[PDB]
């Protein structure tokens, strides 16, 4: 309802994608 | 003001997406052992338009 | 005081001199149409419609006359090529002189409207200012446009009072002007169905008449009158430039991809008929259906007409062109004369070889001869590269079935190299390089010039829409004077 | 005729540079 | 067969006048 | 080689320049 | 009750402005940027191009790309509910539908951003010259990413939304189109280079001919939409450049209209050139130069050397950049300079 | 110094409730147009 | 009677003349090669 | 008849209409709440 | 009965105003001329328009441009249009409430 | 001004110069008709693009 979506639509897949990218270095 | 409900559970949500091997199944990316088939050196390029989905799932039984 | 890019804006406040400028612009467009028709009537060769049609000669205005029904001229030929008919008055020359005398009449009316500019029709009786009733004007203009849309569709294209339109077969072999019936149903939205065009002008004429009567009787609401700035003449120009660049993008699309309104007997083949190998599959299907009925290769390949093989050549598709390669296609590679035949290549053991065809994205393509599987057997090396699969080590011959060369086998390797270099282009034709002084460099169709010119014009008219909508809605900051205050203002002091 | 068209356009450009630097419009 | 268009002119041409007058 | 390509270059030089020159010597007479 | 409450809520003052244009901009812009990030993180290019172009396949920032669809798709829109993928998100990510997702969303997000510029200028009450200057990247996006594949075979010949895929696109236009020889391209280069040159000279001379250097520097009240244009002297800069270059501005309005004018025109002319190159109507060759090359074989300019380099780019990049054609070029037909 | 030119818009006033004079002309518009379109679908049948 | 009071004059100063002549001359120098081919 | 393509077009039209109605319904409700 | 440039801060310099009216008593703005206001000196904030607060609401004038001499702002000239008599009487009411409290001439021509 | 014959015949049409309907008028009818035209334009584009294949509609030269 406020500008709190800026953290719920831009920080949540950012932290998810940095977790995916940090998992991606430990392959093979 | 302060917000520490769940930061690092999202990091494990991102880690278990790749490490378990779920992202290869969700986004359709082939596994690094699973590029080619066991006998042929061909690249499975989609040659049709309305048979393209059946072409990709026809290729994915060769693995 | 006005700059050079603002001199036409003196017609904003006077509806009669704007009529004079619009009448002059229309006199200019009709004079170009008559002049273009006369210049194309001068330099036309109607002596061979098989291998020298009007899309090969660079005729641009000729197909839009012949698409709606103008066949034949006063000199005694036809577009279909029967060399004697009586078309009446409505020849190519008849409609050219009609647009010439129409251009003269619109110039005389532009001169009258420029001299007698101040009428009672353009002023209000209360104030002294000139004012136009635009929300109404759109109703009378939409009623007239829908009336002429319904009249043109329901009477011309049905052939109830008129000729038809151009209708052809799927391969452009037998095509003339025939009356076509309107297609009600889902097949009318197929773009290659000519019945949908007729059904479209009947239906859209009825909807245009209904909506023109709607504006002639219903005033606009106050909210979008002040929002869309009606009463300004420039919002009309904004939204008209929007509709006209939408329409120019639509006609560039239906020109390039092809439809029932842009047939290949008038405008030429498309690049997607080469990219799918559209005529080669039909040529092969016709050869196989002749071969199934007890025929030789010569009798099967000799029954194929030269027009169907002329559609199977890379010099006819419009994506093999240049931007400054000017003029017709007959300046590009010469006037075609005859089909040589089907070049069949062997490999000294009897194995048939197939020349790899040139795709449109290449200005030059290497000659490569393959098998049925795709194994490269022979080729021509680049300039002086070590030739392992060369035409003399592999022993390549060439045989010509059908056409001009029937059953002639050529074995000497420069002639086989020359025929393979021509056989990367599709079917091989005999070209009169002289009498136009033709270069070897391919030119493009009227299809390509139409699509180029109106994609560029639609892109520039998008910027014209941005500039005019910004000038319309931001009038009070671009001028300095708010439009909703009366200009006869005094002062008070404080 | 082909070369001298290029040299004529280039020489008119240099003459425009001379008329633009020294015959400039006063404020 | 049936005179559909033949008599349609009368119902389509007379309508035009109605608009023109009331205009 | 174009014979009429030189006319295009001369018509491209002359026609807007004649417009600008007429506009300038016509604005110096009464601006 | 219905409409003016929503209109007064959207045009209200906030951290970010979200007008009527924000409802078109922010979902389209957010989904285009997010589709690019989830395509370069996870989505391969193996079934369309035959390449590995994601971080999941072990690529860096330079070699990831959300690649174009396959050539057999044509100019299909590739909707998720469409007849090609049929709701399958795996097959939609594999067939290249993320490219059409990002391209159509970038189109409607650019539409919404220029509507946002018109809306903010209609609020602040200024002339909307920023939305007229934003007509040039929109025309470049429409001529390159939309009109160029729609004039070509399919969506496959388009920029594939990466860094190295963009470099492949530049080499493809050099090899197959001779796009450096196009005059519309040359006006584009001259517009961009003159804009950067105008940017540096203007910054260098406003920072030099300041009214108060540092000695009696009474720091006056500065407003941001003047873009600090009170602080320097026009007369000192005109006196400098009339003696250095022999030509200089005397308007603060015509100088800044010139800075608006030069790279927007440059970018609009290169849009016209790429719209011509959609139909392969390029500026490849000079015809009398080809006739002079065919007349004597000891004639060589830099243009005829460039044509052999474009021939080399074409015949060596063509079996891998276009793998749907199945080009089998032997080593004997490939152009070498020692041949 | 450079001059410009813009459009003089007419004064915005709301539409009044009509009279017989304009009501009967709106009626002879609508009743003309309905039988006009009723003839046009008959011509649309007779050409199909 | 009234001669349509709207005929505002056209200005084109000398620096506009120089800029337009530079535009036309460098456009002809750019496109001359392609017109001559 | 109803094709798979036509039915998938219906799925896409209903999901677009939903998203377009849901965005304006959320914006209308949030604008009616914060009514100052 | 005040004039603000930055909502919260008030303008303590009385502006030179030149009211104008159409002959049909329908439209008419008011060219303001603030001669050396306090917003011109310091502040370092950002003006979002001329805010004219009152007791019957508020009148906003977005047309607000400042005049500079040799790098120094000296005068802020704003103009507000009316386009309707229901805002004209609101502006004359806000003017009577302002000229009662600060002292202004109203030398009608 | 000149009171010509066609100025007196074509006058009732240039007579209401700024006459507006009050309020919102027919804007919801215009909005649902614009939505119908958008769905129409979509159908026609997805028929030409062949991403909406119909029974008996073969989008080719046949
Ligand atoms: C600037 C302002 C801001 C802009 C922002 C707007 C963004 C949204 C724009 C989206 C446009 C998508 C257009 C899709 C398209 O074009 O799709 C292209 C289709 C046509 O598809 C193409 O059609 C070609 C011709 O096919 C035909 O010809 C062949 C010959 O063998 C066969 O017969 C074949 O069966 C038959 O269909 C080829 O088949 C191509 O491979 C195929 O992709 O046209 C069509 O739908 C539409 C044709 C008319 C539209 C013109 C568009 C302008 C160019
Ligand atoms: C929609 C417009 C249109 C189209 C598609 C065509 C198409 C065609 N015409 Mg027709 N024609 C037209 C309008 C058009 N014409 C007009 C207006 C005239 C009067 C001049 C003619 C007169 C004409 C003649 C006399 C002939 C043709 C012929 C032809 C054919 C060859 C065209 C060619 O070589 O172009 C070449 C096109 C170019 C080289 C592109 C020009 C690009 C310009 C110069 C770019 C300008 C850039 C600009 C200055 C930059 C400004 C920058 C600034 C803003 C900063 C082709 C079928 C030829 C033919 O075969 O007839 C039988 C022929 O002889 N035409
Ligand atoms: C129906 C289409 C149309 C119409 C009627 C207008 C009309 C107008 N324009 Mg708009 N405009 C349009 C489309 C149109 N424009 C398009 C497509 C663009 C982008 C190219 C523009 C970009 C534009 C700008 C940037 C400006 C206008 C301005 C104007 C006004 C003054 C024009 C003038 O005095 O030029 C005088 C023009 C000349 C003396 C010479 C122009 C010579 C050109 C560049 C080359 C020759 C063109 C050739 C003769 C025409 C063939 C055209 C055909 C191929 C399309 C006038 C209201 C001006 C304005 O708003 O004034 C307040 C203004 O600044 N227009
Ligand atoms: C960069 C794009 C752009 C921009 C910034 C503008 C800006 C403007 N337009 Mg133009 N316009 C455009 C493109 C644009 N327009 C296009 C492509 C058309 C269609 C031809 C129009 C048609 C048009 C008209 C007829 C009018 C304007 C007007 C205006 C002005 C007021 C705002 C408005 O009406 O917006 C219009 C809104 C938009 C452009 C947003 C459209 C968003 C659509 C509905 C999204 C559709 C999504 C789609 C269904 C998804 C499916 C995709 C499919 C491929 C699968 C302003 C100058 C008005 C004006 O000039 O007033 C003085 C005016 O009368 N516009
Ligand atoms: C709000 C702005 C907006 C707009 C105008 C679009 C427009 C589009 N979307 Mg995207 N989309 C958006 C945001 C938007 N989207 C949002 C908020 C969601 C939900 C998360 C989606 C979910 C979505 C998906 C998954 C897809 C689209 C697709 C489409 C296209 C097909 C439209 C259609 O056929 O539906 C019917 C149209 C109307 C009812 C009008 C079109 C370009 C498709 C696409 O881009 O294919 C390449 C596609 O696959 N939309
Ligand atoms: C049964 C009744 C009937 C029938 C059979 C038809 C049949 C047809 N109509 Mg018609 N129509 C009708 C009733 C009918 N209509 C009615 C009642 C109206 C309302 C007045 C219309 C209004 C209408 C329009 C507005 C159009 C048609 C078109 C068509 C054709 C569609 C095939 C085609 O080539 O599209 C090709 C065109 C498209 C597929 C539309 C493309 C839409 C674009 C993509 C929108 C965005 C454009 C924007 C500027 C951005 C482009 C960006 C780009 C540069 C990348 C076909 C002849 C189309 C036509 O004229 O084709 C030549 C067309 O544009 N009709
Ligand atoms: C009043 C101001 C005048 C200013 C002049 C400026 C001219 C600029 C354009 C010059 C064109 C080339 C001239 C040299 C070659 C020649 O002459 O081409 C001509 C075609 O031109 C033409 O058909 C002109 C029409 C071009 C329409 C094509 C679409 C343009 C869309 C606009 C896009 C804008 C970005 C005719 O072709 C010739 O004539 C042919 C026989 O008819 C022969 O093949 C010849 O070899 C030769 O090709
Ligand atoms: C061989 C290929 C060559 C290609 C061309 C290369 C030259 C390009 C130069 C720059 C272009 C113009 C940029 C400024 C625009 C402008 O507007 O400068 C104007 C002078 O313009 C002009 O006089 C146009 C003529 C340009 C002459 C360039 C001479 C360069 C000197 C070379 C020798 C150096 C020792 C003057 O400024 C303005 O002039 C008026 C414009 O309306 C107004 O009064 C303004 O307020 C303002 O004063
Ligand atoms: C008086 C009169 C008359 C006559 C008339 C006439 C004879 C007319 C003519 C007219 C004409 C004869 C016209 C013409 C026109 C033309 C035009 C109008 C053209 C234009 C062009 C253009 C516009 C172009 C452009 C361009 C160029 C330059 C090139 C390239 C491309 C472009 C596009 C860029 C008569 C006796 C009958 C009777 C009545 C009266
Ligand atoms: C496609 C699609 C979609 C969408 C989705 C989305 C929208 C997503 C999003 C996503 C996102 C939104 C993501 C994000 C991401 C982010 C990231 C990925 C980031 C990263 C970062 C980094 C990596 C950092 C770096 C750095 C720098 C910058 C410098 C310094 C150093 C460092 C390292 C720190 C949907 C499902 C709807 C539908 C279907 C389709
Ligand atoms: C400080 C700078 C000094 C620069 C010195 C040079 C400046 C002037 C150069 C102008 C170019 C004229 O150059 C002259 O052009 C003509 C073409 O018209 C050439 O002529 C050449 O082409 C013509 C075609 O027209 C042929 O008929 C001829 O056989 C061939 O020699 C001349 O060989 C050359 O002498
Ligand atoms: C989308 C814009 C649609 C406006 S529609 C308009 O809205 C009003 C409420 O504001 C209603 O009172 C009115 O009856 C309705 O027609
Ligand atoms: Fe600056």
């Amino acid at each position: 309802t406020v500008r709190w979506v800026a953290v719920h639509t831009l920080a949540v897949p950012t932290i998810f994608f940095l977790g995916a990218i940090a998992a991606m270095q430990f392959i093979q | 003001v302060i917000h520490s409900i769940t930061i690092p559970a999202l990091f494990i949500a991102g880690w278990l997406f790749v490490s378990t091997g779920l992202a290869y199944d969700v986004f359709g990316t082939p596994r690094p052992d699973s590029y080619y088939a066991q006998e042929q050196r061909s690249i499975p390029l989609v040659t049709d338009r309305f048979e393209a989905k059946q072409q990709v799932e026809t290729f994915l039984e060769q693995l | 005081g006005l700059p050079w890019y603002r001199v036409h804006t003196v017609l904003i406040n006077d509806p009669g001199r704007l009529i004079a400028a619009h009448l002059m612009h229309t006199a200019l467009v009709a004079g170009w149409a008559g002049s273009m028709a006369l210049y194309e009537l001068a330099t036309f060769d109607p002596s061979d419609p098989v291998l020298n049609p009007m899309w090969r000669q660079g005729m641009f205005v000729l197909p839009f006359m012949a698409r709606l029904g103008v066949t034949g001229s006063w000199s005694g030929w036809s577009i279909t090529g029967e060399t004697g008919i009586d078309p009446g008055f409505w020849s190519f020359e008849g409609v050219a002189l009609a647009h010439i005398v129409l251009s003269g009449l619109l110039f005389l009316a532009a001169c009258w409207h420029w001299v007698y500019w101040d009428l009672e029709l353009f002023r209000d009786p209360r104030t002294g200012e000139p004012a136009l009733d635009l929300p109404k004007m759109f109703g009378i203009h939409l009623f007239l446009a829908g009336l002429l849309c319904f009249g043109f569709g329901a009477f011309h294209l049905t052939g109830l009072f008129g000729p038809g339109m151009w209708v052809s077969d799927p391969y452009g072999l037998t095509g003339s002007v025939q009356p076509v019936a309107p297609e009600w149903g889902p097949d009318g939205f197929n773009p290659y169905n000519p019945g949908g065009v007729v059904a479209h002008h009947i239906a859209a004429g009825i909807v245009g008449i209904i909506a023109g009567l709607f504006h002639i009787l219903v005033r606009p609401p106050q909210r979008l009158y002040k929002a869309l700035r009606m009463g300004n003449i420039e919002t009309v120009l904004s939204s008209s430039i929007a509709a006209v660049f939408f329409a120019a993008f639509v006609v560039a699309g239906t020109m390039w991809y092809g439809s029932a309104t842009t047939p290949i007997e008038l405008f030429g083949p498309t690049r997607y008929q080469w990219d799918s190998s559209y005529f080669q599959q039909e040529i092969n299907r016709r050869v196989q259906a002749s071969l199934a009925s007890g025929a030789t290769l010569e009798e099967a390949w000799s029954a194929i007409p030269e027009k169907l093989a002329f559609y199977d050549y890379i010099g006819n598709n419009p994506a093999k062109g240049g931007l400054f390669r000017t003029g017709p296609m007959n300046k590009g590679d010469g006037i075609a004369q005859a089909w040589k035949g089907h070049a069949v290549f062997r490999n000294k053991e009897g194995e048939e070889l197939f020349v790899r065809r040139m795709p449109a994205f290449f200005e030059s393509f290497p000659v490569i001869l393959t098998d049925k599987n795709g194994v490269v057997k022979a080729d021509i090396p680049f300039r002086r590269a070590e030739s392992k699969y060369s035409f003399e080590q592999q022993g390549v011959t060439v045989s010509f079935y059908g056409g001009e060369l029937n059953g002639q086998t050529f074995t000497d390797p420069p002639t086989v190299k020359s025929y393979a270099r021509k056989a990367i282009f599709g079917e091989i034709f005999e070209f009169d390089t002289e009498t136009l002084n033709s270069d070897g460099i391919f030119r493009t169709s009227p299809r390509g010039w139409f699509t180029f010119a109106h994609a560029v014009f639609a892109l520039l008219f998008f910027f014209g829409h941005i500039w005019h909508g910004a000038r319309t809605l931001f009038r009070d900051v671009f001028s300095g004077i708010d439009p909703e205050l009366s200009p006869e203002q005094v002062e008070w002091g404080f | 005729m082909e070369t001298i068209t290029y040299v004529f356009i280039f020489a008119c450009i240099i003459a425009l540079f001379f008329f633009a630097i020294f015959f400039r419009e006063p404020p | 067969a049936a005179a559909a268009a033949a008599a349609a002119a009368a119902a389509a041409a007379a309508a035009a006048a109605a608009a023109a007058a009331a205009a | 080689v174009n014979q009429l390509g030189f006319i295009a270059t001369a018509l491209f030089v002359l026609v807007p320049s004649v417009f600008l020159i007429i506009l300038y010597v016509q604005t110096e007479s009464q601006q | 009750g219905w409409f003016d409450i929503l209109d007064d809520w959207l045009k209200r003052d906030r951290f970010v402005f979200v007008g009527w244009s924000g409802i078109l901009l922010f979902p389209c812009a957010y989904l285009a940027l997010g589709g690019w990030l989830t395509g370069t993180t996870f989505v391969t290019s193996w079934y369309t191009h035959g390449l590995a172009s994601s971080y999941l396949e072990g690529c860096n920032f330079l070699t990831v790309a959300v690649s174009t669809p396959a050539n057999s798709m044509g100019h299909s829109l590739l909707l998720l509910w469409g007849p090609e993928a049929q709701g399958d998100f795996t097959r939609w990510c594999q067939l290249g539908g993320l490219w059409t997702f990002i391209a159509l969303h970038g189109a409607f997000g650019l539409i919404g951003f220029m509507l946002r510029q018109f809306e903010i200028a209609r609020l602040v009450g200024v002339r909307p010259y920023n939305a007229i200057a934003f007509s040039a990247p929109i025309a470049v996006f429409v001529s390159v990413f939309l009109i160029y594949p729609l004039g070509q075979s399919s969506w496959f010949f388009a920029p594939s939304f990466g860094v190295a895929a963009i470099f492949r696109f530049l080499l493809f236009f050099q090899g197959f189109h001779n796009w450096t020889l196009n005059p519309f391209h040359m006006m584009g280069v001259a517009g961009v280079l003159g804009g950067a040159l105008l940017c540096a000279i203007h910054g260098a001379t406003v920072e030099n001919t300041l009214f108060q250097d540092g000695e009696g520097a009474s720091t006056f009240r500065a407003f941001n939409p003047t873009q600090a244009e009170e602080t320097y002297s026009m007369v000192t800069a005109n006196r400098f450049w009339s003696q250095i270059f022999g030509i200089a501005f005397s308007n603060k309005r015509w100088l800044h209209f010139f800075m608006l004018f030069v790279p927007v025109t440059g970018l609009w002319m290169s849009a016209i050139g790429v719209v011509g190159l959609a139909l392969n109507l390029r500026s490849y060759d000079f015809i009398s130069q080809e006739i002079r090359a065919a007349e004597d074989p000891e004639f060589e300019t830099f243009y005829t050397k460039n044509l052999l380099l474009n021939e080399g780019i074409r015949a060596w990049m063509a079996p891998q950049d276009q793998p749907h054609e199945n080009f089998v070029f032997p080593e004997e037909v490939l152009p070498r300079g020692n041949a | 110094g450079r001059l410009n030119n813009f459009a003089i818009e007419p004064k915005v006033y709301q539409a009044q409730p009509w009279t017989p004079q304009q009501k009967v002309r709106a009626a002879l518009l609508v009743g003309g147009g309905l039988l006009l379109v009723a003839g046009l679908v008959a011509i649309a049948v007779g050409v199909s | 009677m009234e001669p349509n009071p709207n005929r505002q004059p056209v200005e084109l100063n000398r620096t506009s003349l120089y800029l337009g002549l530079l535009l036309i001359l460098v456009l002809a120098l750019l496109f001359s090669s392609y017109f001559f081919n | 008849t109803i094709t798979p393509s036509l039915k998938g077009f219906f799925i896409g039209l209903l999901s677009g209409a939903v998203v377009l109605g849901l965005t304006f319904a959320v914006l209308i409700a949030i604008s009616q709440i914060d009514k100052v | 009965a005040e004039i603000q440039f930055i909502r919260g801060i008030n303008e303590e310099v009385v502006p030179d105003v030149r009211l104008t009216r159409a002959r049909d008593g329908s439209s008419g703005q008011a060219m303001f001329y603030f001669d050396n206001p306090k917003i011109v000196q310091e502040g370092n904030l950002e003006v979002t328009g001329m805010y004219m607060v009152d007791e019957e609401g508020e009148i906003v004038t977005r047309d607000v441009n400042a005049k500079f001499i040799n790098g120094q702002p000296v005068a802020i000239e704003a103009t507000y249009t009316m386009r309707s008599p229901q805002e004209w009487d609101r502006f004359i009411r806000f003017m009577d409430r302002y000229a009662a409290s600060h002292g202004l001439g109203f030398q009608k021509s | 001004a000149r009171r010509t014959w066609l100025g007196d015949i074509l006058r009732p049409l240039n007579s209401e110069y700024g006459k507006v309907a009050p309020g919102w008028g027919t804007t919801p009818l215009m909005a649902v008709f614009m939505g119908l035209f958008l769905v129409f334009l979509l159908i026609i584009l997805e028929i030409y693009n062949s991403t909406l294949i119909l029974d008996g509609v073969n989008v080719s030269w046949k």
